[PDB]
């Protein structure tokens, strides 16, 4: 019989608390929560919008809390962290050759942020100047 | 002159005596040139002849060196004591069963690498007709992904592999991607089943630590994401083939 | 011992072993091939080669020019019929590697590029950036994964071969993880174990290039040919001995002394060439031996720079430029940064000559076969008679696939016509190996194997280096003999079974001592100067084709003595003069 | 050792959704949270831009219906996909987790669809 006794170290549910690189990963996926929470909020607003001004005002009242204002500010932060990390990661899915050389990610990261900026401006214009 | 000394902690384990791994500590002379691999030889030569570990090239090209240094997967021959004056603890490469001291069972890695058919498939050209024509532009498509030295540090870095020992892993998928992306190969379909498995690219949540530790800058993470894109194109094609 | 049946057993999975395994699987699809190695195949030393591998490719070249380069580079000690076969099959094997995927560097039109190495007038070295060994070895390893005939015994340490009535019948190996002995029966065994550069204190080799295969052959009456010719590479890093490819100079790097002087102009390799344009044959691209000898001469004059790791000269590459450096010397740069802490863009790299390649090895005929029927040797552990007294740069890697293929095929045939042997005799051989192993394990004496290791290394460096004298060679022969006596007083204090490396390094050390004595004795008797073997004593400082245009054969008898015999060199079209 | 004929995973369907959703909430989520979660409730807008009548006028337009749907739904298919996998990362056993998180997505998607064809 073998004299070998392979020792398998166990992996705990707290593995990610160790290294910062893992923590930041957890944090990144964590943005998922405020994001769905915001989708839920929009659904409230959408159905308050349909139930007449009376209900709509009750929605706006909710958004005024102001504990809900904090949660929403946290939500905005989370969303930006998502945008920040999403843009760095997306370029890796493409393998593009520009003159005998594999390029990116910088050219792509720059374009996405350019588009967000323009989008943030066009939406704000459209929703407030008229 | 007078060489400084460093107390290194090495996690020993003898399956014929120990019930579990346990630390030992050794005083090792050193300078600005001393590497972990240099330190381990000094220990085996003067302090504990029963210290076992893998190594060979001494120049970070063979890949047999991997181990944990303060919980970071690294190559002992590319790790230097001058950087660990406040403490250095050495352990066997994470996520692999420990066999004895710093040696771990690499069988899963080997089988994983074998399962993706890492060889040119389906090209009928024969030696007498000369070599294939391939341009810098075509080679650039896979070149970076061919620098893998099978050292396994990416398997130690991946938390997904530690949670799912059946995951074929970062290097294996990168290797598969390297052949899929080579204009001379025609055997992408022979590799997809494994990349489409749940134990394939889909077991990856893009933690990205593998790329961060590659001593050869292969960027296995980029390979996997790209694999996901191909696995997805494959899934559609299959869904649309009522043929 | 558990036994295993195979048509052929290959000891060694580097370039040669792998190319041999594939040839054998393609020559006989039904064969059961046992590929053995003490490290996983991809960790073999082939992985480290950086310059390239030779093969006639340009239109203005000729098989005759590669033929002549090899013969002259070997100072006429090459078996001219083998050299001919070699050059003629290089193109086929480099191309075939390409078919298997090897990513050789290319010309913009997609044809493979080629550069100059070993001083060849017409460039013909194919290359994968400056990671050629890495790419050849992996391509080879990975390609072999598709042949089910090849059954690998990874991390199996072959202890001995089994011989009876002049024919090989298998081998005994140790499953390293398990610590158990195993018997592999085969009628053909190919030795592809590598060189012996680790008997030198400072070298460019991996820890596993210990000369095991050579030692095993010595034990069975097979001689080692031309062992006195040890190739030094002129540019290695102090202490680690790590190699800095000749490619640093083919790209215009310079070698200077403590005065910043390009000393090579005063040793017959002038006139100086402008930083811009380096010329083959001149200055830093001068004859390999003259460049290493210049170092020793500089050292005598006190022109080397003293450092903590030893005296060196400087390999200055700054004037190369980022683009060039990173496009043709990415590896060299990271090695330099990591092990000597130097940026080849900002500072000069400290270097000095280092033991690098073993020319001599297991004696074989033109088909890689040895004097024991069924036993072959290919690759760096052998002597097919290709390199003479000095290997030509980029000929070794070519050799691995050209003769590895030959070995695989010839062994295949040999095992098919072998016929059976005396079973009790064979089994007795196996019981023999096992007993000798217990003997070594039970040996006591309190001697530390590692210090013997260190002394052997120092001896080879002092007595069998760049310049040799009968006083110092003799001193080395005396040292090794002493170290052989001590080896018997070594105690392997680790009696564990799971990956016991203490025991393995101790066996490896045994082969080294044996192998090193053949080198020192071979060198002490060659009362001439030829190729890598250069002597400073009166009446020995020159080449002597009248009395030494012959090969050295070194045998080891059962009484531990090293005896020499001499053989003739096959000439075909290029007589010496 | 390793299954020679593994079952093709269905992840490419959720991954794809999650991909489009992750890209949509990367580009458009920040501004929307600004307007709705902050500017709206704080009166920080000119005149009657974000007044009931104006929002309703917008939500009832075609482009507004499509926009509200996608703004609500794409992010959901992204976030639920991540919470699904977070469960595994955290080693939290969730029975029929694939049906739970993706079902919730589908339920909420339907609920939203009803909403933009109007209540
Ligand atoms: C740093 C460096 C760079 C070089 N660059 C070049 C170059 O650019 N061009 C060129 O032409 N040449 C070059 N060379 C020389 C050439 O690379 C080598 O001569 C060649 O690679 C040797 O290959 P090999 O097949 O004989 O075996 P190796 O690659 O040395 O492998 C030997 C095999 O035998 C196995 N083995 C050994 N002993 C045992 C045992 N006891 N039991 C079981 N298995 C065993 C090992 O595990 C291994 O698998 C270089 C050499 C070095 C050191
Ligand atoms: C085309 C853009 C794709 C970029 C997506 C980012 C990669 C990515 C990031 C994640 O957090 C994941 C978590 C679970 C499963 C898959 C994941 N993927 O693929
Ligand atoms: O070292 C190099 O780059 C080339 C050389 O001489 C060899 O063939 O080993
Ligand atoms: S990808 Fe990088 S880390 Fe992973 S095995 Fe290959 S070389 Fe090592
Ligand atoms: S760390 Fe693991 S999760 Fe994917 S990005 Fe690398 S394989
Ligand atoms: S010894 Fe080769 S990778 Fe470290
Ligand atoms: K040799």
């Amino acid at each position: 019989t073998t004299k070998r006794k392979p020792y398998v170290r166990p992996m705990t549910s707290t593995w990610w608390k160790k290294l910062p690189f893992y923590r930041f990963y957890m944090l990144r996926e964590g943005t998922a929560v405020p994001a769905v929470w915001f989708s839920i909020e929009l659904i409230f607003g959408l159905f308050a919008l349909k139930n007449g001004p009376e209900a709509w005002a009750g929605f706006v009242d909710f958004l005024q809390n102001p504990v809900i204002v904090i949660i929403n500010l946290i939500t905005l932060a989370a969303a930006l962290l998502h945008t920040k990390t999403w843009f760095e990661l997306a370029p890796k899915a493409a393998n593009i050759i520009v003159k005998d050389e594999k390029m990116g990610p910088e050219p792509i990261i720059k374009s996405l942020w350019a588009v967000t900026v323009v989008a943030t401006i066009v939406i704000l214009f459209v929703a407030l100047y008229w | 002159a007078e060489m400084k000394n460093l107390k290194i902690e090495v996690v020993r384990y003898n399956p014929e005596v120990d019930t579990a791994p346990h630390s030992a500590f050794y005083e090792v002379p050193y300078d600005a040139t001393t590497s972990l691999l240099d330190a381990l030889g000094y220990i085996k030569d003067n302090l504990a002849p029963d210290l076992s570990y893998r190594w060979s090239c001494r120049m970070a090209i063979c890949g047999s060196c991997g181990m944990m240094v303060n919980n970071v997967p690294k190559l002992a021959c590319k790790t230097f004591l001058r950087d660990y004056t406040d403490g250095m603890k050495v352990e066997a490469l994470a996520n692999f069963p420990i066999e004895r001291d710093l040696v771990v069972d690499m069988t899963h890695f080997i089988e994983s690498l074998e399962a993706i058919k890492p060889y040119i498939i389906g090209n009928s050209r024969t030696a007498d007709q000369g070599t294939n024509i391939q341009t810098p532009a075509q080679m650039a498509k896979y070149h970076q992904f061919s620098g893998c030295i099978n050292c396994g540090l990416c398997y130690a870095a991946c938390p997904q592999f530690g949670l799912n020992p059946e995951f074929i892993g970062p290097a294996a998928i990168t290797l598969a991607h390297r052949y899929n992306e080579d204009s001379r190969d025609h055997g992408k379909k022979e590799r997809m089943a494994q990349l489409n498995s749940q134990n394939g690219v889909w077991s990856c949540t893009f933690v990205g630590y593998c790329s961060e530790v590659c001593p050869k800058h292969v960027d296995p993470a980029a390979a996997i994401q790209q694999g996901k894109v191909e696995s997805s194109k494959d899934f559609l094609i299959a869904t649309l083939k009522p043929r | 011992m558990q036994t295993f049946q195979a048509d052929l057993a290959i000891v060694g999975a580097g370039g040669a072993g792998l190319r041999a395994a594939i040839a054998a699987a393609q020559a006989n699809p039904n064969a059961k091939i046992a590929l053995i190695s003490k490290v996983y195949p991809m960790r073999s030393h082939t992985v480290a080669a950086e310059g390239g591998s030779a093969a006639v490719a340009q239109d203005h070249d000729s098989f005759e020019y590669h033929f002549h380069d090899t013969v002259a580079g070997g100072d006429w000690l090459c078996e001219q019929d083998v050299v001919d076969y070699f050059v003629h099959h290089c193109p086929t094997e480099m191309t075939q590697l390409e078919l298997w995927g090897c990513p050789w560097s290319r010309r913009p039109d997609g044809s493979v590029n080629v550069r100059r190495f070993g001083g060849m007038k017409i460039e013909r070295t194919w290359f994968a950036a400056d990671k050629t060994g890495f790419h050849m070895l992996h391509t080879l390893f990975q390609t072999s994964l598709q042949f089910p005939q090849i059954q690998r015994f990874d991390e199996h340490f072959v202890l001995d071969i089994l011989v009876d009535d002049g024919h090989v019948r298998g081998l005994v190996a140790m499953n390293m993880m398990e610590g158990t002995l195993v018997q592999i029966r085969a009628n053909a065994v190919v030795m592809a174990t590598g060189g012996a550069g680790r008997v030198y204190r400072y070298n460019t080799n991996g820890g596993i290039v210990t000369g095991d295969g050579m030692g095993m052959a010595l034990s069975h009456g097979v001689p080692l040919r031309d062992m006195e010719f040890v190739q030094y590479h002129p540019t290695g890093l102090p202490g680690s001995g790590i190699l800095m490819t000749e490619g640093c100079r083919g790209e215009g790097g310079i070698l200077v002394n403590k005065n910043g002087y390009r000393y090579l102009q005063d040793y017959g390799m002038g006139p100086e060439t402008p930083l811009g344009e380096p010329k083959n044959k001149y200055m830093e691209l001068g004859p390999r031996d003259k460049v290493s000898q210049a170092f020793w001469h500089e050292w005598r004059k006190g022109n080397t720079i003293s450092t903590p790791r030893g005296d060196v000269v400087y390999l200055d590459l700054r004037h190369l430029g980022e683009k060039k450096l990173h496009e043709r010397l990415p590896f060299i740069c990271e090695l330099a940064k990591a092990y000597v802490g130097v940026d080849p863009v900002k500072e000069p790299i400290p270097v000095r000559p280092t033991a690098h390649y073993t020319m001599g090895g297991i004696e074989t005929d033109q088909n890689c076969e040895t004097r024991i029927k069924g036993l072959f040797a290919v690759g760096e552990c052998s002597s097919v008679g290709l390199h003479g007294a000095n290997r030509l740069g980029s000929n070794s890697l070519a050799e691995l696939v050209v003769f590895g293929r030959l070995a695989g095929e010839q062994a295949t045939e040999r095992a098919a016509t072998a016929g059976n042997g005396n079973e009790a005799a064979i089994e007795a051989q196996a019981a023999g190996v096992e007993q000798r192993l217990k003997d070594l394990v039970n040996q006591d004496g309190g001697e530390n194997w590692a210090k013997i290791r260190d002394e052997m290394g120092l001896a080879m460096e002092e007595g069998c280096g760049i310049y040799r004298t009968p006083e110092l060679m003799q001193k080395t022969i005396d040292k090794l003999a002493e170290l052989q006596e001590r080896f018997k007083r070594v105690r392997i204090t680790d009696t564990s079974s799971v990956f016991n490396t203490d025991l393995l390094y101790t066996i490896e050390l045994g082969h080294g001592l044996n192998v090193a004595e053949c080198m020192a004795h071979s060198a002490m008797a060659r009362k001439e100067s030829r190729g890598a073997h250069q002597r400073l004593d009166e009446g020995c400082t020159e080449r002597d084709d009248v009395n030494f245009l012959k090969h050295t054969l070194a045998f080891r008898d059962a009484d531990g003595t090293t005896r020499l015999e001499y053989s003739d060199v096959k000439i075909t079209t290029l007589p010496p003069a | 050792m390793i299954n020679p004929n593994p079952k093709r995973s269905d992840e490419p369907v959720f991954w794809g959704l999650f991909g489009a959703g992750g890209m949509w909430s990367a580009i458009i989520a920040p501004v929307m949270i600004l307007l709705v979660g902050i500017l709206l409730p704080l009166g920080l807008f000119p005149g009657d831009a974000l007044s009931y009548e104006r929002v309703l006028a917008f939500a009832q337009s075609f482009i507004g219906r499509v926009f509200l749907f996608l703004m609500i739904v794409l992010p959901l298919w992204c976030g639920l996909h991540r919470m699904h996998h977070a469960m595994h990362d955290l080693k939290i056993h969730v029975p029929a987790g694939k049906w739970v998180f993706y079902g919730l997505a589908a339920i909420l998607t339907v609920v939203t669809l009803i909403g933009v064809v109007t209540i």
